[PDB]
């Protein structure tokens, strides 16, 4: 074999990425060599040359990139170069672009074929479905292939903007939600096209401190991992009553133990089950979803749905990784959104304003405090904000707050209050 | 004219499924007929079977033409991927079901499964979310596409099947940076350096930033050389986190024979029993040794067991903890407690674990 | 000659009842007569009775003189203290226990209680832990002897009787130095200030040492001038902690109209049933009112008495709130969640969240 | 009156402090009258004036105490000055003398009948019974008295040293234990005395970068809160299992509801009750008590007695408030115990060269890390020290675990090894 290490990763049940690298390298091969329009027939072949080395030598041979992109972005394109440029030359530029999703990965074939046609024609033939936030990956192409790549992108019968890279908002995904799935509180793919179409300026020209994600989900299952892998996760919740079915309940009863795989469970106790009548005590209800998972025949999220805004997750540089936090217990979610566009808008603002360079929401949140966090989107602090009050009592308070005596006078007249 | 820009993505609803289009937020009920697939009943009446799929993620355009002539043939044209880079047909005739499944595994060889069923209780293990690795990053501590790759082969029955009790994510990230939901994992793996840095000058005095490098690193052992307008590196504050690579390529920290893979767990994301949780780590550090990486998978086989053999139902591997604690987590899964496992991380405030990460609250 | 020293405290055994001295590290259970008296039978089947009485802490010569007296009858001339300043003393005829009661009922004026008894599960106040304050503390922002008297005259009936669902120890710290268990008691009491320092910046120049002072501050709201030679303070960051008046006498922060006590709640130092916690402050400030303290004394009760109405037996107040979640408590008790609740002391790091703060774990 | 926010005070059915402070007034005026050795019968009144102005001006009226020392010794004085120096000149100096109390607070009539004879004689007759640390206060003498009054305490039959204060070893406290516990896994208040005179030196001449709190507790209810006051708590443990005798335990549950009380407040479910038999699982009990609480003459501690080390504990400052944490799991507690003393030892002559001023143990340990606090005292890592697993992938390695490479000897190379 020339790549005898990759060619073990052929062997085994599961696909192989090997499978895919070869098939491309063989078929752009073919179709160049067979009259076809393809500016990088070698491409594929290139990169499994240097996945081998790599293997064998345990190690990356890519390199700090510079800096590349489409004419009128700033964003959606990262450059990467080869350090073996010499030996393999049709890898010495290998950038990806990164292509907006439709709203929860939702294709027809005719939109796919477009993508393939475009792609087999200036880059490597090679792609991920889909990049961990949620874009396609056109993965390997040359500097000058970058722009004709995006006309013909513009130009398809069903035609596919460039996604977000660097200091913007990153192309933002959705759950599901309400196409397929009965829990769903909100319109997730609604709501994620909208501001995808909103924020198209923010996204494509990079002018914030450090990037920015926003992630949606309809109900608190959160199936697109919003509170860990976005910085403003809208996890979808209800206010009122469980609807419950109480013929369903029974039906469920001849068969499932529901005392202990839902009553014994619950975080709170709320469900109380005793033979004929299903009881959820909605006051103690958290909406943590077990009830309703393991019995979707008979339990809804209540009429009354929103979302609850969880703030600030992120991966761990520099101060270390986030799951979200309560930020807005309840928002409603309804076209056009202007309640949550403001929230984000007086975010974006603040934090253009106050934050170091490459610094994230929630790490500047950390450093700044909620109390200026809460006055930036007019919001007032909650209990449910907290897992737990301070375990010390080191507060701050504001000048207005404060009584009136000597003191307060003689600091005023110091320059310091 | 002039080219196009700012119109964004494909208006989704352009791209659904005529049924699912007309049943659009109508549902009634899911229902796991088998492994990799859903029945999803509408208030019309309408059927519709949503049939899951494995991928390796990285595609071949022409794999992705080949899913196309299959999706025409089964599913009117559409189809859709997951969140977990699984793929999904949708099928109206249930006497097709069957013909789907055995066409897909023939022609492109992706196997139907990553499917789960709570309402029985079993459930099986779905794709591992993965990143760049070799295959294209630049600060890469392990491959993800191998390990990946090497990991399902081994833990391949559970893809197809639903063999456990309750839900269990394994999600890889190739470096620190983690770009996915891997820190809030049941099981993580997670490259590493164990080397510090060492300063090139003369690239730092090219192309570096001072400033922006020194306040990257999250210990302190950064400190700026005026005179010799570089970077001094202090060594026993360097945990070779590889974020000043990241910013500066003066300063890179690869080593093969010490770069491997954390590997940690009881990560959550989901409300469902019990708080989300961020990933621990239970097992310092393996080597990397392609293409099939036998430690590190050997380990990520010996905890998915043990905790499978001793979960009650739903119980995922926090909420298993939660119920027998560590002590007895390292005894069952055979791991080691070592000093490397008492976090010392310090620049995190006490006051976040005050906070409410979830939306688990009373009203 | 010429004075003798590092001699030591006297051996303690010397000074040991003569029944109790006996039977030491030699006995089979105890049992709670009555409201103050614990009777406690050896192994042989001697019978001792330890029985318990408030004091203010802070004692006259000749009230030490009076007690001596009433021991040298009743407890063979022997006695004790608690951790929680009670005196205790040693009856071995029972039928002289409530003669004793009186006797000091008439002559220093103690009460008798301070006991409780897990057995039938009657929990009752014991004293509140408190020190110096105004009458000897150049670091206070509130008194303590004071805002002790007036706590202990409307919760006086608590003392001598057991109604309490489960143990509660009221305590209080007169500024945030916070001498003794306020960081870890059931309801706690803690004097904070509200303003920054006005530097006296004549005193500084010959008194402090500056290095020594600036670092000192937590949140590095102390910078020196080196003109000049004087410490400024950005208020922006000062959360008037008085740990730089601790340090530097010039520093004062003392405002009479706005120095007061916040309530602390939900510590705990016994591992019985759930790990120790430390306390949570739950009303931001109140008011120092010479001499009956009625916004206090009032809140206290506003917080006791919605707890000891809802609570079961042994549940005490952090174990409370585990059930019902700081939603239901805080709407409860009649509370009012601010901002200023929110914990945003930054320095103080996420990785001691992840210790084993207690001795509860498995061998 | 004289004194009306104070005697408002002097009302209600809690012993007063004041009725303590007036008969402290009239009595050692008294003995001035009859013709007796009082140094300062002025001391009193003075203390009860100050506190008048103080309870109208609401502040305190005692400034910054100079160090004032008693020959031979640096800890034990605590100065205090007075700034209404002027005004009331009985209380220019109201120096504080903390007197090493006898382990346990035990007294007999003598010891305490001497103690009232020297501070009658030398001070203002107000004392502490007891202070927070554990010493008894002698409450306000001058500087000229400080001398003579340790003379006559080293000079009493029943003889009283000196306690601790400054950057020294304080006091070390102890709850009653096997004196009148049958809970008590050791003998506190043996080990109490022994530890405060074997580091006699230690204690009365401070020679640390801050002050160090050792406590000792019979059992897990932790009845001197060391691991909220201690820097280094031994609170005693048992390692088999707990005694049960059924008889006994009979007996209970005639009256006593086990199952609502006991077997259902355990935290790990180890405790069950059957209706005759009481089974213990010691494998999956925390020695958390409660059980030995709730039924005290039927089970007991197990026979395998010591202690579980608590280290760290301390107030707010600097850092934050701490609870003790898991040091060492379990150490014998033997006369003449010198494994606890190894330990301390050890501790000290690390933080004496490693600690900076004004720094407490817990908080080098959080500076230094774990791996270096169990290398001084020689203790490997173990998972009981920690309630979980760090969450982050960011460890530290030593030299000698990693793998020989080209990227080792280059470290080794440029002497950055
Ligand atoms: C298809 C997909 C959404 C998508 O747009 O791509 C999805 C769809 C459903 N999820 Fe999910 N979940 C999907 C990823 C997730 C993930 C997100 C992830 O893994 O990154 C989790 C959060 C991960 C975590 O908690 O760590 C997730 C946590 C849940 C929960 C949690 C179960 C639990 O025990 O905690 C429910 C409940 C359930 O098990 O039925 C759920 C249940 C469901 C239900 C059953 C709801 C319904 O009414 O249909 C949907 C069918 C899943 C099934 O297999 O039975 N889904 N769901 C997801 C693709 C995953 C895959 O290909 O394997
Ligand atoms: C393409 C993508 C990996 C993939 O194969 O899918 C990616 C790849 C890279 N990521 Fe990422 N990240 C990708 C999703 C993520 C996610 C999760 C998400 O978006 O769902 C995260 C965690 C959430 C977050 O961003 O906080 C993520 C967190 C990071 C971190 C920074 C986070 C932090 O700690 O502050 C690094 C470093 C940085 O950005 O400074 C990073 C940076 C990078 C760099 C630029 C490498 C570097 O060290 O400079 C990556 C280049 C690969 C290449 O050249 O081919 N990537 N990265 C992922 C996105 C494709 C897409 O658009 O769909
Ligand atoms: C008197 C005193 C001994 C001493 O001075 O050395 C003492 C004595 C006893 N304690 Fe205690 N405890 C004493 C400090 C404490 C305090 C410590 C403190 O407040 O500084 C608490 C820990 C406080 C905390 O957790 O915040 C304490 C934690 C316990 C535990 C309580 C567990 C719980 O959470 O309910 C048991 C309770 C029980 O026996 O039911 C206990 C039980 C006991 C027993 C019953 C044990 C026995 O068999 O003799 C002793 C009888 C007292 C009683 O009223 O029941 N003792 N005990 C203590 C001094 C305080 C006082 O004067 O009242
Ligand atoms: C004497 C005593 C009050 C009393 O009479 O009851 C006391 C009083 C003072 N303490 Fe304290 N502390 C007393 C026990 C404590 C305790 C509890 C203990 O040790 O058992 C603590 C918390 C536990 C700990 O720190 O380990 C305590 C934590 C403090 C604070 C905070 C220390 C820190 O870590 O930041 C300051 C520290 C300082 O000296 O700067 C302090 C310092 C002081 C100073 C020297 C005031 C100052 O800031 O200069 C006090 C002088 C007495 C006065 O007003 O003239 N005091 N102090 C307490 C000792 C009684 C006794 O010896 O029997
Ligand atoms: S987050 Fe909720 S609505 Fe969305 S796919 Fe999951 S269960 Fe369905
Ligand atoms: S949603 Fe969760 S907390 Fe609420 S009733 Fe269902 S299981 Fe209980
Ligand atoms: S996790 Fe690391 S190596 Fe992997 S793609 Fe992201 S930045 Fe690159
Ligand atoms: S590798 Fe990480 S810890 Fe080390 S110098 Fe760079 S940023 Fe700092
Ligand atoms: S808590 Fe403050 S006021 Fe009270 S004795 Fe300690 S230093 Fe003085
Ligand atoms: S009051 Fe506290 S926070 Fe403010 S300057 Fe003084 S030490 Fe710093
Ligand atoms: S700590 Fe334990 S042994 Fe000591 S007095 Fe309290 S219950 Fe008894
Ligand atoms: S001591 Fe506590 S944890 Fe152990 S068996 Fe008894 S109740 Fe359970
Ligand atoms: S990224």
């Amino acid at each position: 074999s020339e790549t005898p290490l990759l060619d073990e990763l052929e062997k085994g049940p599961w696909p192989s990425f090997v499978k895919e690298i070869k098939k491309t390298a063989e078929l752009m091969e073919k179709a160049a060599a067979e009259g076809k329009d393809v500016k990088m027939p070698k491409g594929a072949r290139g990169l499994l040359k240097q996945l081998e080395i790599s293997y064998k030598d345990k190690k990356t041979h890519w390199k700090h990139g510079g800096i590349v992109s489409v004419v009128g972005y700033g964003g959606g394109v990262i450059g990467r170069y080869s350090d073996l440029g010499e030996q393999i030359p049709e890898v010495e530029h290998f950038h990806t672009m990164r292509i907006n999703q439709p709203s929860g990965w939702f294709y027809s074939t005719k939109a796919l074929r477009g993508l393939c046609d475009v792609w087999e024609k200036w880059g490597s033939g090679l792609t991920n479905f889909h990049g961990s936030t949620g874009d396609i990956i056109f993965l390997g192409t040359r500097s000058e292939y970058l722009q004709p790549c995006f006309e013909d992108l513009g130009n398809l019968e069903i035609p596919f903007d460039i996604g977000g890279s660097g200091s913007d908002l990153r192309t933002p995904s959705a759950c599901m939600g309400p196409a397929l799935c009965e829990f769903a509180c909100y319109d997730t793919l609604e709501l994620c096209y909208d501001l995808t179409m909103t924020y198209q300026d923010e996204l494509h020209r990079p002018m914030w401190p450090y990037k920015f994600k926003i992630k949606c989900a309809g109900c608190p299952n959160d199936c697109v991992a919003s509170k860990a892998r976005s910085d403003f996760a809208i996890i979808g919740t209800w206010k009122d009553d469980i609807k419950v079915d109480q013929e369903a309940v029974k039906e469920y009863a001849s068969w499932m133990d529901i005392e202990n795989e839902v009553v014994k469970l619950c975080p709170t106790g709320a469900i109380k089950w005793d033979g004929k009548e299903l009881t959820i005590d909605n006051r103690e209800c958290v909406r943590c979803m077990h009830c309703i998972n393991k019995m979707p025949k008979a339990l809804k999220p209540g009429d009354e749905r929103g979302a609850t805004i969880l703030i600030g997750g992120k991966a761990p540089f520099v101060e270390g990784a986030v799951i979200g936090w309560v930020a807005v217990p309840f928002v409603e979610v309804e076209k056009p959104y202007d309640e949550i566009k403001e929230i984000l808008e007086a975010i974006w603002d603040w934090w253009d304003e106050e934050g170091k360079f490459r610094e994230r929401i929630g790490e500047l949140i950390w450093r700044k405090g909620m109390r200026e966090f809460l006055k930036v989107i007019g919001r007032e602090a909650d209990v449910r904000m907290v897992k737990a009050p301070r375990n010390n009592p080191f507060m701050f308070f504001e000048k207005d707050e404060l009584k009136p005596s000597a003191y307060t006078e003689e600091l005023k007249k110091r320059g310091m209050w | 004219e002039g080219v196009k820009t700012d119109f964004g993505p494909p208006y989704f609803r352009d791209l659904l499924h005529p049924v699912i289009a007309k049943n659009y937020g109508k549902w009634k009920y899911h229902e796991v007929v088998k492994p990799g697939v859903i029945k999803r009943v509408a208030e019309s009446g309408d059927v519709i079977y949503v049939v899951r799929f494995g991928t390796p993620r990285l595609l071949s355009i022409y794999t992705v033409r080949e899913l196309c002539d299959i999706a025409d043939k089964y599913s009117d044209g559409y189809l859709r991927w997951t969140s977990r880079n699984n793929v999904e047909f949708f099928v109206t005739d249930e006497s097709k079901i069957d013909d789907l499944i055995n066409e897909v595994q023939e022609r492109v060889g992706f196997p139907c499964g990553g499917t789960w069923d709570a309402v029985k209780g079993e459930y099986g293990l779905s794709n591992i979310v993965h990143t760049q690795g070799w295959i294209h990053c630049h600060t890469p501590a392990i491959d993800a596409s191998g390990i990946v790759k090497a990991v399902m082969d081994e833990l391949y029955e559970y893809f197809t099947d639903h063999k456990l009790p309750a839900m269990c994510r394994i999600s890889l990230a190739c470096c620190a940076n983690m770009c996915g939901a891997v820190h809030a994992s049941d099981i993580a793996i997670v490259g590493i350096h164990r080397t510090p840095p060492i300063p090139n000058d003369e690239a730092i005095r090219k192309t570096c930033e001072i400033p922006s490098t020194v306040a990257a690193c999250p210990t302190g052992a950064l400190k700026p050389d005026m005179k010799n307008k570089t970077i001094k590196v202090d060594v026993e504050k360097c945990m070779y986190c590889g974020n000043c690579y990241t910013m500066c390529p003066g300063m890179p920290l690869f080593d093969p024979e010490n770069d491997g893979a954390a590997i940690m767990v009881g990560g959550k994301l989901s409300e469902a029993r019990r708080m989300p949780e961020l990933s621990k780590v239970v097992v310092p550090w393996v080597p990397n040794e392609p293409p099939r990486w036998p430690t590190l998978v050997k380990y990520v086989k010996q905890i998915l067991e043990a905790w499978a053999a001793n979960a009650n139902k739903h119980e995922r591997l926090i909420e298993w903890v939660d119920r027998i604690g560590w002590e007895r987590f390292f005894e069952l899964t055979g791991l080691e407690f070592t000093q490397h496992l008492i976090d010392d991380y310090r620049i995190t405030p006490y006051f976040y674990s005050e906070f409410r990460a979830s939306t688990q609250f009373k009203w």
